[PDB]
């Protein structure tokens, strides 16, 4: 016996409307994920900024440290 | 005898230090290239976007 | 309470509660028990990883699918497979929740019969219905008539509907799709060099047709270009390295749809198929169903192939007549949507096989009026 | 005696050593994550504009 | 004139002109050059010593094979090794001789185009022909249907036919083959104290494969049996004395061929192959296909591998159906004679590339209309 | 090796005994070089290398370029006869070997153990031959723990030691009832 299907109303052509409707929504929410992300990403490019200046002071300080080295160890 | 070993030790440990900071300096270097490199093309379309915010 | 939308499909099991926008959770069906021996003691290992954890272990595992074209082959496996979804992936114990599997036309009863038995013997759900993939695709594109190609990955089938009036008759069910599409992909790379053999490497090779394959427009041109110019060479990183340059096999893996003498398959592609499902129904409903066609599944998401498929119709069909192809951009997850609005419904909500009812009358109540 | 004057220097380099193997492995491991970044923006970027291709 | 009737094979190469019975010079397909340094002057020393003469210096030569897996992955050496094959062991310049290779199935398109741009450019043959593997060997049954299993030494293939016309869907191509079954045997002596590492010593443990190794008829119960009696334990004298004892070695490594995973290889034996390689067929040419077996290829002469392989195809298959495997004593020589018939035929005589069409077309000829 | 190639300034060790002496000069004098003709090129113009060493008894010894050219037949085994390849090329074919999907792990797992893996500068050479092996993309790292000598004990102890490998020893009444072929059998 095949299944015959009760006494509904409605509807159609209105859920997927509705659905469909958010898609500004998701736009503007990815778009706002975008922009606070990078914005809060390139800070690191900053550090690393401090990063080179730590490396190049201490490049530095070695470069002196061992000319003393050399300096006081070649008797 | 032990001197001898002391000697050797302290020679040979000098060696690793100085070759691994010419590495790691350009390690840093590098690594900061490529994140400016990526900063470089994140704005770019950030903008595009900023401009096609709702058209 | 709430209802679960499972959709057992094959090649993906997606599942979610009924009511919202997408499936939580969208794994590939695959069960894979480990094939070498193991020497590290303690080290936890289990006899089956299954879902997305064993695409992560696939270098020394066994893949195998439970579900070889719609119907199911291995029925532990695929008892497996459901409870990993309920468990692990929802963290909803059945016992409190109804449940709307899903099930291609023209299946084996067999198939269907047990999967209500297991549904209702070992998980205990309070009530299960089981519903045509095709009809839910047709709910998600909020229409009410047009005739659904669903070109999954196990098995194409395509369901004419007109207001709401399934036609069985002309129902056109080809066992053609994406694993078809996978294996001759993975046949035409050998012309290369590139070899793939193991089981897992067949994974490799469905990303490559993922990510690079393309339908043509118009296939002799792009034959005749690609054997010219190298506009079309496209590469590819392999998971270690060694890059790969695929050539014409671009858009000859996915020309297997509308040419299946390629893998030797004598029936006429999906081009010719849906016109020959329109021309069974009758006189009076063929412009609607020519105005109305609808697209889901997986392997409809090749790019270029809602306008191959227009301009093959356009061919076939009379002059006067307007073809219209509706392809969605959630175009996968179609008759997932379409089955969460279904089970959302409330003049639906009396359909449910409830389970005294199965009490009743045995497993054999799913070919009864509760479809 | 001789000795520690070496062993100073001999145990220095233990921790120097210790620092620079987990910053470099530190170093390669965040470069390759950036670099892996970065190959997926161009390639999101790339196959962006290829899906589209026209509508 | 006579056509020449070449086929590289891999790990032998046989030769000879059409029309006889067996080929006129066989020898092993190796180019090995000097590895030590050299004090005699005036010795007369070459470069390279290649074919058979390579197989009485190798204690000081580093032999290689030019051709991996049907595949050729040196070109200098491959062409190193038919001029000798032309120059030296046939005598016969090849500027007046037409030419037949052979070539296996599913191998990539550059090592064919290679193939015939060296052949009509370097040796300047009047025109060449090139022809896959099975086909011959079913010419040489005297045959028109039947599925052969060429189990060469670089890579087994069954390519099944009916009543003249292959079916390309249903050839199933696997790279196990007599190489692998020397290197795990090589693996496994090592088991008893034995160490072959050396690339010369490759060959003392071919050789002993060759004649001490033959196919169970029942793995486990001649398991059982060498593991308690010692009726098995066979001795072989090696190159300098110290002769070994072959014990449950003997049957083990032939065993790799129906079980795969020994060798860590992930596919089913060349006994499950065959009959998927049936099953692909159509539903009315199985009959025909189980009962005209074919075996051909140099590994198929293991003493009793026609029974062991009738016994699992038997149990694979319904019972009705009758399962026969042909195997004739010349199984060895099988491809090359199928060759030279194919070459005498006065049908075929018009289907060679001649030289004139190549000069129109470029090396890409071979894949059209002349295959 | 060795000490076949000391025979070339004129230091005979023959007995027995003296492969020992010979074995303490490899231990406190040898290391693999970054690139092999380059160190041939310098060891043979200048003389910084030449580090002498005393023997049991006196008469110092100074050893020129056999100081990396014992070490290097590991990666060229062609200098003692040996066909195969070296150690820097069977693990390339070993990793090679494996499935195409863990390839990515093993590169980036390299582990190093063993006595003889103590040269001075061997992780740096191995990491630069593997480099120059591997495809470009994968990450390279080589594990060199300072305990390498005794890694496989360490190991062992602590495979001794743990609950879940309790009840994995061939027992004695199994050894009496099976044989000494038990090894091969479960109890692996
Ligand atoms: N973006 C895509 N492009 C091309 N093919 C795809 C894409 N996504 C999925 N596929 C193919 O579709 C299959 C998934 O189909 P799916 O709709 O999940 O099947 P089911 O009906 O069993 O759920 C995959 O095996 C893949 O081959
Ligand atoms: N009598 C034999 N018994 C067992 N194995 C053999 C025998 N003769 C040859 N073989 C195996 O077959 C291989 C030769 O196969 P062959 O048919 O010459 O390959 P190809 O197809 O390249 O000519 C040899 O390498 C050897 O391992
Ligand atoms: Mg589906
Ligand atoms: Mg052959």
């Amino acid at each position: 016996v095949p299944p015959k299907i009760p006494d509904g109303e409605r509807v159609d052509f209105d859920d997927i409307h509705r659905k469909r409707m958010k898609d500004l929504n998701e736009l503007q929410t990815l778009i706002e994920a975008h922009f606070e992300n990078r914005k809060k990403e390139e800070e690191l490019v900053s550090l690393k900024d401090r990063i080179e200046k730590r490396r190049a002071e201490r490049a530095e300080q070695q470069r002196i440290r061992t000319e003393r080295e050399k300096e006081r160890q070649t008797r | 005898d032990k001197l001898k070993e002391a000697e050797t030790r302290a020679e040979f440990a000098e060696r690793s230090v100085t070759k691994l900071e010419k590495s790691i300096d350009d390690l840093e270097d590098e690594l900061y290239a490529q994140k400016l490199k990526y900063k470089a093309i994140s704005e770019e379309l950030d903008h595009a976007l900023n401009d096609m915010t709702s058209i | 309470t709430t209802a679960l939308v499972c959709d057992n499909g094959s090649g993906l099991v997606k599942a979610g509660f009924a009511g919202d926008d997408a499936p939580r959770a969208v794994f590939p069906s695959i069960v894979g028990r480990p094939r070498h021996q193991g020497v590290m003691v303690g080290m936890g290992q289990k006899d089956s990883y299954v879902g997305d954890e064993a695409q992560s272990k696939r270098g020394i595992l066994t893949l195998k699918y439970p579900i070889e074209h719609g119907i199911i082959t291995n029925w532990d496996d695929m008892e497996k497979i459901w409870h990993h979804t309920f468990y692990n992936e929802l963290r909803v114990a059945p016992e409190e929740h109804p449940t709307l599997l899903t099930e291609a036309p023209l299946n084996p009863k067999a198939n269907r019969e047990k999967m209500t038995q297991i549904m209702f013997e070992t998980f205990n759900v309070p009530a299960m219905y089981v519903a045509i993939q095709a009809v839910l695709s047709l709910y998600a594109s909020g229409r009410t008539t047009g005739i659904v190609l669903d070109s999954g990955d196990g098995v194409t089938h395509n369901v004419p509907i007109y207001e709401g009036y399934a036609l069985p008759h002309a129902i056109m069910r080809l066992d053609l799709a994406g694993r078809d599409l996978t294996d001759y992909l993975m046949k035409i790379l050998t012309e290369r060099g590139y070899s793939f053999v193991t089981t897992a490497e067949r994974e490799i090779v469905r990303d490559i047709k993922e990510k690079l394959c393309y339908v043509a427009l118009d296939f002799e041109n792009e034959m005749a270009t690609a054997a010219s110019s190298s506009s079309l060479e496209k590469s590819y990183e392999l998971p270690d390295g060694q890059v790969i340059t695929i050539g014409n096999e671009r858009f000859r893996c996915p020309e297997t749809l509308f040419q299946p003498s390629f893998i030797g398959m004598e029936s006429a592609g999906i081009h010719e198929t849906t016109y020959n499902s329109i021309m069974k129904c009758d006189i009076d409903i063929r412009k609607d169903l020519y105005a109305n066609n609808v697209l889901s599944g997986g392997t409809t998401m090749y790019p270029g192939i809602a306008d191959r498929m227009q301009k093959e119709i356009t061919a076939l069909a009379p002059s006067t007549m307007k073809i219209k192809i509706i392809a969605p951009p959630e175009r996968k997850y179609s008759v997932w949507i379409g089955g969460s609005i279904l089970a959302s419904l409330s003049t639906f909500q009396q359909m449910w096989i409830s389970k005294q009812e199965y009490d009743e009358a045995g497993p054999s109540i799913v070919h009864r009026k509760c479809f």
